[PDB]
């Protein structure tokens, strides 16, 4: 809402301006990286027990 | 006040007012301070006639 003022002045204000102001957000994704080795697969699997 | 455009119709509101100067003598003082932008700039210009 722009606020406003009557001006002392009779000279016309001609028009108010209320708008609606629209925003696109953005968007950006994380990265990670959690590597297993060889061995350790059949350990928890239970290939090697 | 009610007034019809082709993009709209516009009202006007209005309120007449009216001011008296109370005391007699001097009620109110201005006082300059400080100073912020020379908006003419210093610069040179010959007046061309």
């Amino acid at each position: 809402h722009q606020p406003l003022i009557a001006r002392d002045g009779p000279h016309p204000i001609e028009q108010p301006t209320h708008n609606y102001m629209t925003k696109i957000i953005d968007r950006r994704a994380l990265n990670a990286a959690f590597s297993l080795a060889t061995e350790a697969i059949a350990l928890l699997t239970g290939e090697a027990l | 006040a009610r007034h019809e455009t082709g993009g709209g119709v516009n009202f006007t509101l209005t309120q007449p007012r009216g001011n008296v100067d109370l005391g007699v003598g001097y009620t109110a003082v201005v006082a300059t301070a400080t100073v912020r932008n020379p908006v003419t700039d210093m610069g040179n210009l010959p007046q061309n006639f």
